[PDB]
RNA sequence: GAGAGCCCCAGCGAGAAAACGGCCCCGCC
């Protein structure tokens, strides 16, 4: 995360961190239930093998409520395309169930029509992760409020194809955006003090660049597929 | 209906028989008033954690 | 919308040094 703020105690309990063989974080994830994590399909090409950490706020000190889960199955969208990051979504089923506790709790899956009319139409969403603080990985979990950007402006802004499985969020010139290491993590939208999954950190033309935005997997397009992958 | 302040629903709102119908995500129960959503456990989805 | 053709298939099946087409989700006459 470039700019934004630290997640204070209990503020981002749905954040998951994908950790490689060296216990180094390289992507985020969103806790959906006791057994299921949402992430980006392209995060599955970043390490040879990995596990999932929950309940972490400060990676520099392994001090208390963290827990590490092995992955039982990977469910990548069959239509993921490396060249475009179209269909950039995957679900992980863990071998052992997460115990919800302080800093560990699921984000809500909304119903699709209501998500479209009521969440995607809000002014902003919230993105979080342990990614870089400018375009240099953060040791602390950060969050950032990102305005929704309308699709026409998004496409006009981008040098690469923005599919219907994507949406823009962030700022034109202001120095706040997701960055490397945040991919796969949560984009959630707040409605009456309840946070609903609306995106997956996907890609960007750099980080916080003038005239560019954050690109997110548009979760509404995948709610039916997520339910398939979790039944 | 649902476009008037989310039909007064806490969470999901939809219309049927020209009337608002409120609903709630998994791990919540619709309240007796038909509008508010009540957590069934200590860590309901979408809530920041306090203990 | 609907049929159909192909593509995809790290989920449930089946099979053969653990990203290796019957079914759910999904894509391109
Ligand atoms: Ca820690
Ligand atoms: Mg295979
Ligand atoms: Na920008």
């Amino acid at each position: 995360i470039v700019g934004g703020q630290e997640c204070k105690d209990g503020e981002c309990p749905w954040q998951a961190l994908l950790i490689n063989e060296e216990n180094e974080g390289f992507c985020g994830g969103t806790i959906l239930s006791e057994f299921y994590i949402l992430t980006a399909a392209h995060c599955l090409y970043q390490a040879k093998r990995f596990k999932v950490r929950v309940g972490d706020r400060n990676t520099e000190q392994e001090e208390g409520g963290e827990a590490v889960h092995e992955v039982e199955v990977v469910i990548k969208h069959n239509r993921f395309t490396k060249e475009t990051y179209d269909f950039d979504i995957a679900v992980l089923r863990l071998k052992t169930p997460i115990t919800f506790r302080m800093n560990v709790a699921p984000a809500c899956l909304p119903e699709r029509d209501w998500a479209e009319s009521t969440l995607m139409t809000q002014k902003t969403g919230i993105v979080s992760g342990f990614g870089r603080t400018h375009e240099r990985q953060s040791t602390r979990l950060k969050m950032l409020e990102v305005p929704y950007v309308d699709r026409n402006s998004c496409k006009l802004s981008s040098s690469f194809i923005i599919t219907q499985n994507m949406f823009c969020a962030g700022y034109d010139t202001k120095q706040e955006d997701a960055c490397q290491g945040d991919a796969g993590g949560p984009h959630v939208t707040r409605f009456k003090d309840t946070y609903f999954v609306t995106g997956i950190v996907s890609w960007g033309e750099g980080c916080a660049r003038k005239g560019k935005y954050g690109i997110y997997t548009k979760v509404t397009a995948f709610l039916k597929w997520i339910d398939r992958s979790m039944k | 209906l649902c476009s008037l302040d989310n039909g007064d629903c806490d969470q999901f709102c939809h219309e049927e028989q020209n009337s608002v119908v409120c609903s709630c995500a998994r791990g919540y129960t619709l309240a007796d008033n038909g509008k508010a959503c009540i957590p069934t456990g200590p860590y309901p989805c979408g809530k920041q954690t306090l203990e």
